[PDB]
RNA sequence: AAUUUAAUUUCAAUAAAGCAAUCCCCUGAAAUUGUUUUCACUUUCUCCCCGCACUAAUGUGGGGAAAACUGGCUUUAUUUCU
RNA sequence: CAUUUUUGGUAAGCAGAACUGGCGAUGAGGGAUGCUCCUAACGCUUGGAUAAGGUGCCUAAAUAUUCGCUCAUGAGAUCCCAUAAAAGGUGUUGGUUCAUAUGAACUAGCCCUGAAAAUGGAUGGCGCUAAAGCGGAUUACCGAUACCAAGCCAUAAAAAGAA
RNA sequence: AGCCAGAAACCAUGCUGAUUAAACAAUACUAUCUUUUUUGUUUGCUAAUGUAAAAGAGAAAUUAUAUAUGUACCGGUACAUAAAUAAUCCUAUCACCUUUUUCGUGAGCUGAGCUGUGAGCUAGGCAAUAGUUCUUUAACAACAAAAAAGAGCACAAACUGUAG
């Protein structure tokens, strides 16, 4: 709601959930910036996913194919026209709402160093049950011709290991910091010590 | 919405428009009721021409008072404002369209000296 | 974590006097999660004058940090 | 008290009679217990059981007594089996089932959610034939059975819930299943 | 419903076993088996000191039990596998062409030619971590042996399933390569 | 109700619509794919038609009833003066697709090349590259090395020489050629080597060897339905015509549908 | 640093809606970090301020400023109706609003 | 956020005493409705014996005992300890 | 035209009746969508509190609480109302009756099979499986031109009037 | 529950289009142009304004979910570490000029000396004062004037015919 832009990692988050709740901060104005789509689950077993996906990759419009509903096979794409489907885009303040959300799938550039956060509420674990069947939308995205898994995984690789070294330096300047915190301390007035004690900081 | 001002509430502004008068140039603007076996109009469907009725009308104590909280009268005539010196605290001469300007200066000299508002004041100079 | 040894028949008699006398609810708070607890509701409850204070130490204590830093080199 | 596990369900006492005539000086008396959402409720199911079992209609009868029952001692256990006659789309049945509760109330508020879950009946399907609370030694469940085992423990594996306070849309990492 | 379900299997002698959140591994003389089990719902427990393997679950319902009896059974299993190997006894059967077993690729790569007088080959390459030996005993068997239960039955099933014919009646042309003898090594 | 007897419709619907060419010069959709194990080497190579000749031929296939004899047949000559390399291009492999890193240029162009990126080099002060061309060896060499750090696929940039032939343009045709091969330092190798000199037929193809062919078809401009599909005539006597389809389609659904053949343009397609 | 706020931060929602009616008198507003019903009631006797910016100037100068209350909490989940002298227009539909300390 | 005196089988501590042992408040199962009688029902961080570590279990499977800590009752005071 | 009663007709958004209510001539809120269904009948306004109906998003209210059931390689999802049966099922869930902790026999919940049609395609759509499904129960809330309070208008009547 | 082989079917590959993406990248060459400061943007024209989002718009591990993460040995082992997690942490108000002393960086000279700028310690006496609130004019971007500082293509025409 209040803040410039959230940062959403799709990792391990259920499509409809993910999106309606995506779509009712849009439409309030919060804007999102929605990274690592291929990891969204849809709910159930594969084949029956692939076999619905089927269906709707076969409707077409009789008359000229140009004006058919577009398929769309990138999982971030598949998110945002679930996104639009929970939007009233043929409005005009819908349309706003619409454009507001900026989707990708892996993590590019500027959104490297920024936070990712999580919506507690669509995540996976918390809400299919542990024994009924469950499929990612990378792999649902392969086998109906997306074809461009394989690129992402090997990049997830790389920013890993960015990442990591990132992480080790900043859990040693956490030391450093506490390490100098806590010697000076003990510089301070014992007043101002004693009342930042009581609150312990 | 309602427009108060003071003790005026007058509950209706947008002057009533006669149905189609928007998209035919033949169709006159001011009020006609429509009739129609069925025509939206008539039958009050949602947000289309609004027909008036009565229960719109000003409070009845109030009912025909300008903003000049005083009745609007119309002159002709310096004979004619000879009743109105007794009501120049509730009543405002207008100065009627047709009258020549050498009566109409004098007519509103004869207003100013009696102590009464002219609501047309600057009219033909 | 924490669990006392009473039977399963008890009522709230022997109960009160269990529970004091193994003194659990002190392990409790001892614990960080209790801790972190105590502060909580302190925290949430504190004063204006309180909330100055902090600001104020804090302020102290970040001037002596950052002086200590850049000594350090 | 919490509202939210609240349930409406009593046990109300009814006693009634028919008027007294020229035919009849002194009537048969009747008394029964009757598990109800209120007490017009309550004795309109007795009214019901009066028209079914025995010749009377509220028209030409009067009660004598209506008194709430309510549980001894409501915070010590106990196993209560009830008998159910119902009604199915096809036809009609007899049924035992058992239930651990705290008071026949609560045994009753249970199993008209059981009765609905399993066999979709409503309210007015149901009719309870006796309910009594019976010896752990007697149970003939296989559920009830396992509970009333010597130390009985086990470790919670339910989902995190919480007050609409911490409930947000946004949070800081994943949270864990897992707990302590 | 039920609260409780337990199993409580012994390990053999030589086996090295090290399970982890589910991931259970094994190893020993004739090679080292992984095979997951984090899809499942379980509480495995670890015994290396005294041996022996706990599976217990939670509050299972017969599905629940159901599978910790194939948990059990299929480790079990692994554990019998890198203790003595599993062979399985495959004979060649034909009423008259003779089928032409080559085995080649340091007992990989079967070779199977002339079936039925096709005179075509039908190549079926093996799992990995199974041997296919031939017998040197009686002349049509083929031995399929390896550590895992589960490769070794593939790749029997595999050959089993390249060979045989079609539109004949099977009742009468029998011809084809069959799984005899369960045995170990 | 259906119709009374059944045929494949006319003309294939994988070539709709049926739209002029973008460019005169053809292009390559698709490269063979990179076996790592071969050495580096060009893909295609750039020609022109010159016309059809016959020749005769002995034939060795067995158990064919032709077998032993001499045939005659048709065959094309491509004339192909030999194609000058002028620059390298690095591409790198995104989600949304190849994009260019980055591309290095030899140290001279010739005016046959340059000529292409006018339009009217006489009226021009031919300005063009000049500038570009002089920055010093080890700029090049900087971007060159981030090329081989990084690229997935290499591709050298070669131009025809008009000169070396009859026809009328003096506008070189510059055509992008994929390199498949081993390492993208030997990629990158073999391209520097190549680099400025003059690249012939031999050096990318080898006798017997079998080529796909790809080209711009013949144009015609707009050509009746019964020409540019292959429609059967209608009958003599018809009202309004007879060279032209006696339906566009059933009365529902109510619009014309695609797959229903139109007069329009016919030619001028590019084809592999 | 200078001018720090003293208000709470707000966004402006939806007119009073029920499913395609509509109602211009009141505007719903979610305030900062309010979640509840009963929340939300400590805010229902205070101010509201709606500031915006417009191109050139009214009275010497670039802002504007339509006022308004808090007067009732709305549903469960802490949202607010607002009633303003002037219909909230409906363009700053999203847009920021100040929930004041006053009265 | 509360509040008065009623009514409706409410309760619970407190701290001194006591009472009964498969006992007790209760609740079971049995011999024109009362009523009485039989034997059935508690704990345990107790002890013993077999299985000796056998468990999901910092314990345990089975088989026995023990007690009144625990529970239940009877008294006598007490209610801002609760 | 609808319920209920009802005659003809294989049936029919078919033909003909009975009682009542509608609709016609009637908006408004709900039923996604609709002459007839549900709610409720309409002067102009302000505030209040609801009905019918809902409360994942589209869409205003709950990703509410509480106990069940349900996996579907063509799930299921709202009166009228927009299809589905006979017959099967070692699917799971409860029962009930028998026998010596298993074999038998029945039973009814969901589920599965039975289940085939033409432009592309319709729980209203996106979607949903720790349901946003199905069956309950519990609250809280949102929700009309109806309701309450108040103003204003006309109409109708009533009080009541010849410094 | 876990798996395997398997069809003119399905999807790629392939091939066609891609002002079907109001899509986009690289490169060649080019038209005062760029930076800072100031004031302003209260004959059709010849100075000139817009914001769907400023009020601290603070927060780069990563992996599970019937366990994770480091570290050390050799995915195994051992030992720590998170386990209401943002229910946290971060980060702001000490104006002024003057007295005393300590520590960082940019600029001038060949690891050192010096000045400007940032941070601190020590001492001083020194400012704020609109009659009760009516947006707390405070952000970002765009422009125009003024000074100061630095710097050739295309279309037509004729020709073509691989096109029409």
């Amino acid at each position: 709601m209040y803040k410039k832009e959230y940062v959403i990692d799709c990792k391990g988050h259920l499509l409809g959930r993910l999106a309606s709740l995506i779509a009712k901060e849009l439409l309030n104005g919060q804007r999102i910036v929605a990274v690592r789509c291929e990891d969204i689950n849809i709910s159930g077993s594969l084949y029956r996913n692939k076999l619905k996906y089927q269906e709707f990759l076969r409707l077409r419009t009789n008359t000229n194919p140009k004006k058919g509903p577009l398929h769309l096979r990138e999982p971030s794409k598949i998110l945002w026209r679930c996104v639009r489907g929970m939007l009233p885009h043929k409005t005009y303040k819908g349309q706003l709402a619409l454009k507001k959300l900026k989707v990708c799938v892996g993590m590019p550039a500027p959104y490297d160093k920024k936070k990712k956060y999580v919506l507690p509420s669509a995540l996976r674990a918390f809400r299919l049950k542990k024994h009924r069947r469950y499929c990612r939308l990378g792999t649902l995205s392969s086998r109906v011709g997306w074809n461009y898994d394989t690129l992402v995984k090997k990049n997830e690789v790389l920013r890993k290991q960015v990442s990591k070294a990132y992480y080790k330096k900043k859990v040693n300047n956490l030391n450093e910091k506490k390490e100098i915190k806590t010697e000076a301390l003990n510089l301070i007035n014992p007043e101002q010590r004693q009342v930042l004690e009581n609150f312990g900081y | 919405a309602v427009k108060k001002v003071g003790k005026i509430i007058k509950k209706r502004t947008k002057k009533f428009t006669r149905f189609q008068s928007n998209r035919f140039m033949r169709v006159k603007p001011a009020w006609r009721k429509p009739r129609g076996i069925d025509c939206r109009v008539r039958r009050r469907y949602k947000g289309t021409n609004l027909m008036p009725s009565i229960g719109y009308g000003s409070n009845k104590k109030t009912k025909f008072l300008l903003p000049n909280n005083k009745y609007k009268y119309v002159v002709k005539n310096v004979k004619e404002m000879e009743p109105l010196i007794m009501n120049h605290t509730k009543y405002c001469v207008q100065i009627a369209h047709n009258v020549s300007s050498k009566k109409r200066k004098q007519i509103i000299e004869r207003a100013k000296q009696m102590n009464v508002s002219v609501i047309n004041a600057k009219a033909r100079l | 974590k924490e669990r006392i040894k009473i039977n399963k028949n008890c009522k709230s008699g022997f109960l009160r006097k269990t529970v004091n006398s193994t003194k659990v609810l002190e392990e409790f708070n001892n614990s960080k999660l209790g801790k972190k607890m105590i502060i909580k509701k302190k925290r949430d409850e504190a004063t204006d004058f309180e909330r100055f204070q902090v600001y104020f130490a804090k302020r102290e204590l970040k001037k002596k940090m950052t002086t200590i830093k850049n000594k350090k080199n | 008290i919490d509202n939210s596990l609240n349930t409406n369900i009593h046990q109300y006492h009814i006693v009634g009679r028919a008027i007294p005539t020229a035919k009849d000086k002194n009537p048969n008396v009747y008394r029964m217990c009757i598990f109800a959402k209120n007490d017009t409720n309550a004795k309109s199911r007795f009214w019901y059981f009066m028209k079914k079992i025995n010749k009377l209609k509220k028209s030409n009868g009067e009660l004598l007594a209506c008194e709430q029952i309510k549980e001894r001692f409501p915070l010590r256990v106990k196993n209560y089996g009830v008998l159910l006659r119902y009604d199915s789309r096809t036809g009609t049945h007899n049924m035992y089932k058992e239930f651990r509760d705290t008071t026949k109330e609560g045994a009753i508020a249970q199993l008209y959610s059981e009765m609905a879950g399993r066999h979709r009946a409503r309210a007015s399907s149901i009719n309870i034939i006796r309910i009594s609370e019976i010896s752990s030694s007697l149970v003939r469940r296989p559920h009830i059975k396992q509970l009333l085992k010597r130390r009985l423990r086990f470790p919670a594996l339910h989902l995190p819930t919480l007050q609409k306070e911490y409930r947000k849309k946004f949070a800081s990492k994943r949270p864990s299943t897992y707990r302590m | 419903k039920t609260i409780v379900s337990t199993q409580k299997v012994l390990i053999p002698e030589g086996v090295k076993v090290a399970i982890n959140a589910r991931k259970v591994t094994v190893s020993g003389k004739y090679g080292t088996l992984r095979r997951s089990f984090r899809h499942l719902p379980i509480d495995i427990r670890l015994n290396k000191l005294k041996k022996y393997i706990k599976v217990v679950m939670w509050f299972g319902v017969p599905d629940s039990l159901a599978c910790i009896r194939t948990v059990c059974t299929h480790l079990k299993n692994m554990f019998t596998g890198v203790t003595k190997k599993f062979l399985y006894k495959m004979r060649l059967v034909h009423a008259h062409f003779p089928i032409n077993s080559n085995i080649v690729d340091n007992n990989t790569r079967i070779e199977i030619r002339n079936y039925l007088g096709e005179k075509s080959v039908r190549f079926v390459k093996a799992l990995p971590g199974v041997v296919i030996e031939k017998s040197p005993n009686v002349k049509d068997e083929i031995y399929v042996s390896g550590a895992d239960i589960e490769n070794v039955s593939l790749t029997a099933a595999l050959i089993h399933q390249s060979v045989l014919c079609r539109n004949k009646d099977i009742r009468k042309f029998l011809d084809g390569i069959y799984v005899s003898e369960v045995t170990t090594v | 109700s259906h119709r009374k007897f059944e045929r494949p419709r006319h003309g294939s619907l994988g070539f709709l619509p049926r739209k002029r060419c973008k460019r005169l010069r053809g292009k390559i959709r698709s490269f063979p794919k990179d076996d790592k194990e071969k050495p580096p080497h060009f893909t295609a190579f750039m020609g022109y038609k010159a016309g059809m000749t016959h020749i005769v031929r002995e034939v060795d296939k067995p158990g064919s009833k032709l077998h032993k004899k001499e045939i005659v047949e048709a065959c094309t000559i491509i004339e192909c003066a030999p194609m000058v390399v002028v620059g390298i291009v690095g591409y790198r492999e995104t989600p949304k697709g190849l994009r260019i890193l980055s591309t290095v240029w030899a140290n001279h162009v010739s005016d046959e090349f340059r000529r292409r990126y006018y339009k009217n080099w006489y009226k021009s002060e031919k300005k063009a590259f000049t500038k570009s061309l002089n920055v010093p060896e080890a700029t090049k060499n900087c971007l060159l090395k981030r090329i081989e750090k990084y690229c997935t696929v290499l591709r050298a940039i070669c131009h025809t020489q008009p000169s070396k032939t009859p026809l009328r343009m003096k506008k070189a045709h510059i055509m992008e050629v994929q390199i498949n091969g081993g390492s993208m330092k030997e990629k990158l190798e073999f391209v520097k080597e190549m680099l400025e000199k003059n690249l012939p037929v031999s050096t990318v193809f080898n006798p017997n060897e079998m080529i796909d062919v790809i080209s711009v078809t013949k144009g015609h401009g707009t050509k009746g339905v019964v020409s540019r599909y292959g429609v059967k005539r209608l009958p003599r006597k018809t009202h309004r015509g007879l060279r032209k389809v006696a339906c566009i389609g059933a009365w529902h659904p109510a619009r014309v549908q695609f797959q229903i053949p139109r007069h329009g343009q016919k030619g001028y397609f590019h084809r592999t | 640093l200078q001018a720090v706020r003293l208000y709470e931060k707000g966004v402006i929602l939806g007119y009073k809606r029920s499913q395609r009616n509509q109602d211009p008198n009141f505007t719903l507003i979610s305030i900062k970090n309010v979640n509840t019903k009963k929340h939300a009631q400590f805010y229902v006797g205070k101010r509201v301020a709606y500031v915006y910016r417009t191109t050139k100037h009214h009275d010497g100068v670039k802002i504007k400023c339509i006022w308004g209350k808090v007067c009732r909490t709305h549903g469960n989940s802490g949202v607010i109706r607002a009633k303003f002298k002037t219909h909230i227009p409906p363009k700053a539909f999203g847009d920021r609003v100040r929930i004041l300390m006053y009265p």
